[PDB]
């Protein structure tokens, strides 16, 4: 649950085959992990939807961060085909990844870097930045300037 | 008016009510480091005035 929880690290899921699969050795707890493979098809949905849930949900982790983690290296770093990384995409698609960049050229993909209209963006970025560098600037500034009166 | 009159009036300021009623009305339309809503204009000039811009022409 932690694991799932937020700011996942890019793990390994060999590292949950033996918790998966102890999960079905031992009756000491959850027992019913053979009724989650009970019927024949419906645990292996179950899996494949498991292991396609959290590998499209670290996906919108890292989509958070404009890191650029370049995924024709995270396919390499994933053990897993660049053609089921397109049928990713086809879960981005229906997953609104429609603010996205993608190459012809490269496979390397963007998630930010917009048309940046400086009337708005770099305008709201100049605002933030000019005014709390201003109004922080102003605070601490009176503060220790009472700090300094109690040395007196 | 009659059987009822009246006086007139005038004032008095000292440059201590002069300065610090003026400074504190001048205040009363400046800012606290008073370059605080500059760049709030100057970049609603960008966001919001092109509006009263292009309603201006």
């Amino acid at each position: 649950l932690l694991k799932l929880f937020t700011t996942m690290e890019l793990m390994r899921w060999s590292t949950l085959v033996e918790d998966y699969g102890m999960e079905l050795r031992k009756g000491s707890l959850e027992s019913p992990a053979t009724d989650v493979f009970g019927s024949t098809e419906e645990g292996e949905k179950r899996w494949k939807d498991l292991k396609n849930r959290v590998v499209e949900h670290n996906i919108r982790i890292m989509a958070k961060y404009y890191t650029r983690i370049t995924m024709k290296r995270m396919a390499q770093l994933l053990d897993l085909s660049v053609d089921e990384s397109e049928a990713f995409l086809s879960n981005l698609v229906v997953n609104k990844t429609i603010f996205a960049k993608v190459d012809r050229l490269a496979g390397i993909i963007n998630f930010q870097r917009p048309k940046d209209p400086n009337n708005l963006l770099n305008d709201w970025s100049q605002k933030l930045n000019s005014l709390m560098s201003l109004v922080n600037k102003t605070t601490h500034l009176i503060a220790k300037e009472e700090m300094i009166h109690n040395l007196q | 008016n009659r059987h009822y009159y009246s006086i007139t009036i005038n004032y008095r300021k000292n440059e201590l009510e002069q300065k610090m009623l003026l400074n504190l009305h001048k205040k009363s339309w400046m800012e606290g480091l008073t370059l605080q809503d500059y760049s709030e204009h100057c970049k609603h000039n960008e966001s919001v005035v092109k509006e009263m811009l292009e309603l201006a022409k």
